[PDB]
């Protein structure tokens, strides 16, 4: 297992002509391996669909990924706003 | 470390001949001097000056030195042409 | 087009964890 390995390649020829959305030097950066992509960086580990209790086949789309979220209401940044001026 | 020290700068032989001060001893803002300016505690700003970065660059190393009821003055004058 | 090796970046620990951004301090003349 080895720690001190490159994992940055840079191609010398330079095509920077309409690549100015991806991850730049400041040249294009090419990784050794892919990219992860991670949708919410908290979990709710209430919400009893994932904690499964064992009291009591069934389907249910729920809207949104944002339950599982932690979402906070709208009146709580409303008030914070009337609480910054 | 970061301090000046206190000696060894002893370059006065080459402003008394350095042909622009009024020395009559050799012959062959917009202040000079920031006695009045401050510098912002900072070495580096003394550098801006002519007339004192000469002395740090021709300075020179020296060693120093180690050593009746009614007066009567008397005028001594000295004229010695050499080299 | 697939002979076109890169050249690789190293990390360089030592300048990665502790490296700083000597005339500027007046000892050295």
């Amino acid at each position: 297992i080895m720690i001190d390995a490159a994992s940055s390649f840079v191609l010398p020829i330079s095509i920077t002509k309409n690549v100015d959305v991806l991850q730049r030097t400041d040249e294009i950066l090419w990784f050794r391996g892919p990219s992860v992509i991670v949708n919410e960086r908290i979990i709710n580990s209430g919400d009893p669909h994932l904690s499964l209790p064992l009291n009591r086949n069934e389907k249910e789309s729920l809207p949104g990924p944002f339950v599982l979220g932690l979402r906070p209401s709208a009146k709580f940044t409303a008030h914070r706003l009337s609480m910054l001026r | 470390n970061q301090l000046i020290p206190q000696a060894y700068i002893s370059n006065f032989h080459n402003r008394l001949t350095n042909e622009d001060d009024g020395i009559p001893i050799f012959t062959m803002g917009n202040a000079v001097l920031p006695d009045l300016q401050d510098q912002h505690h900072n070495p580096f700003n003394i550098l801006r000056y002519p007339k004192i970065r000469d002395t740090f660059i021709n300075g020179k190393v020296v060693s120093p030195y180690r050593l009746s009821g009614e007066a009567i003055m008397i005028p001594i004058t000295l004229d010695i042409e050499h080299m | 087009f697939e002979t076109m090796v890169a050249n690789p970046i190293k990390v360089s620990r030592l300048q990665s964890n502790g490296v700083l951004t000597i005339h500027y301090s007046l000892a050295n003349f």
